[PDB]
């Protein structure tokens, strides 16, 4: 039985344009645990990303914390590309700054 | 001002490559403080808080030496239940545990815990008596059988009752000002048009620990579930939880709404109108 | 710190 990600893109702080913060990307609910979990600048991989240790929920589900140091801009669009096998095609889920 | 320690494993097999995958960490309340990975160079238990930091080399030596056995282990008992289930070779499959303690406000045994999982449902799990297991299947009850000839609970439970709360006690004591801590929640709402009819109120809890919260909409001073929505509570990276609930409302009639904000860390809930 | 035994199952 497998179950598919969960999937929230956010920042650590709230967001200032040119003020320097951390771009998150949770995902949760899954399993199995193997995951692709890329965080994306204007639409390329951004190479700096670190994740947390895998651990998991009450209902056996893994979650993980990818994140990345950035900067945010008024144009520059971010975005979290997740893959897992439960998924068709990669999952694509924009940041917006008020979620 | 209750509080926990809990260790949670994963190993993952691995057909098409080596070995399987064990990654084990530790956490106290919602803070974690070691790692173990198997796949890391350093092959060390590792420190993943600053209060854990000031335990010595026997420390780190000790737990090193009994989370490999723990590692091979899993490796072991990956091919024994794929044996017990007839499962082909070429399938990937795991192997999860958790266990812990639970200790009141004066640091006495509330309850204890230990559960195994297979590919993400039950396996087998030590009972609330601490005396018997609960096999979720036939393969699990060929664990139980040994586990019982083994007396594994006798042991498990000593531990359980005696080592993890022992620990635990010393580690709140150690970590005090960030474990026995409450970061209160920074709240705001924020608004968004949807339609000329209609907008999205949406309520923000961030930066508090530790991650219990609720968050409440009201309509005139009325509890309202309709047209709400909350998120999971969310780590922002920091060793504090962010979570937001929202509600979609008449455009004009933001002003009846209010939402409430309790936790731990607020002496007062706080109630905020758009 | 971990309880000392894991088991085989």
């Amino acid at each position: 039985i497998q179950r598919t990600p969960k999937i929230q893109v956010y920042s650590r702080h709230p967001a200032e344009n040119g003020k320097s913060n951390f771009l998150n990307c949770y995902v949760s609910g899954f399993h199995p645990s193997d995951i692709e979990v890329d965080l994306l600048k204007n639409g390329e991989r951004i190479e700096k990303v670190e994740h947390s240790d895998l651990s998991f929920s009450k209902d056996w589900s893994f979650y993980l914390l990818y994140y990345t140091e950035f900067t945010p801009t008024e144009k520059d669009e971010y975005a979290c590309r997740v893959n897992h096998v439960t998924l068709s095609q990669p999952k694509i889920v924009k940041w917006d700054r008020d979620m | 001002g209750s509080h926990s320690m809990r260790y949670f494993s994963t190993s993952v097999s691995r057909p098409g490559s080596g070995e399987p995958r064990f990654i084990a960490v530790g956490y106290v309340d919602d803070t974690q403080f070691v790692r173990f990975d198997s796949d890391a160079a350093s092959q060390r238990m590792e420190p993943r808080a600053p209060w854990i930091e000031q335990e010595g080399p026997e420390y780190w030596d000790q737990e090193t030496r009994n989370v490999k056995a723990h590692s091979q282990t899993d490796r072991e008992n990956l091919g024994t239940l794929r044996g017990y289930y007839n499962q082909s070779e070429a399938g990937s499959h795991t192997i999860q545990i958790m266990y812990g303690c639970d200790v009141g406000s004066d640091g006495r045994f509330l309850r204890g815990y230990e559960q195994h999982a297979y590919d993400g449902k039950d396996y087998i799990a030590l009972n609330e008596d601490l005396r018997s297991w609960t096999a979720a299947d036939m393969a699990a009850q060929i664990t139980q059988r040994k586990w019982e000839a083994a007396r594994r609970a006798e042991q498990l439970r000593a531990y359980l009752e005696g080592t993890c709360v022992e620990w635990l006690r010393r580690y709140l004591e150690n970590g005090k000002e960030t474990l026995q801590r409450t970061d209160p929640p920074k709240t705001h709402m924020t608004h968004h048009p949807i339609s000329d009819h209609e907008a999205t109120l949406r309520c923000w809890a961030l930066g508090f620990y530790p991650a219990e919260i609720t968050l409440t909409w009201q309509r005139d001073g009325e509890d309202q579930t309709q047209d709400t929505e909350l998120v999971e509570t969310r780590p922002a990276g920091d060793g504090t939880f962010q979570k937001w609930a929202a509600v979609v409302v008449p455009s004009g009639e933001e002003q009846r709404y209010t939402c409430h904000v309790q936790h731990e860390g607020l002496p007062k809930p706080l109630t905020l109108r758009w | 710190a971990i309880f000392q035994s894991s088991m085989t199952k």
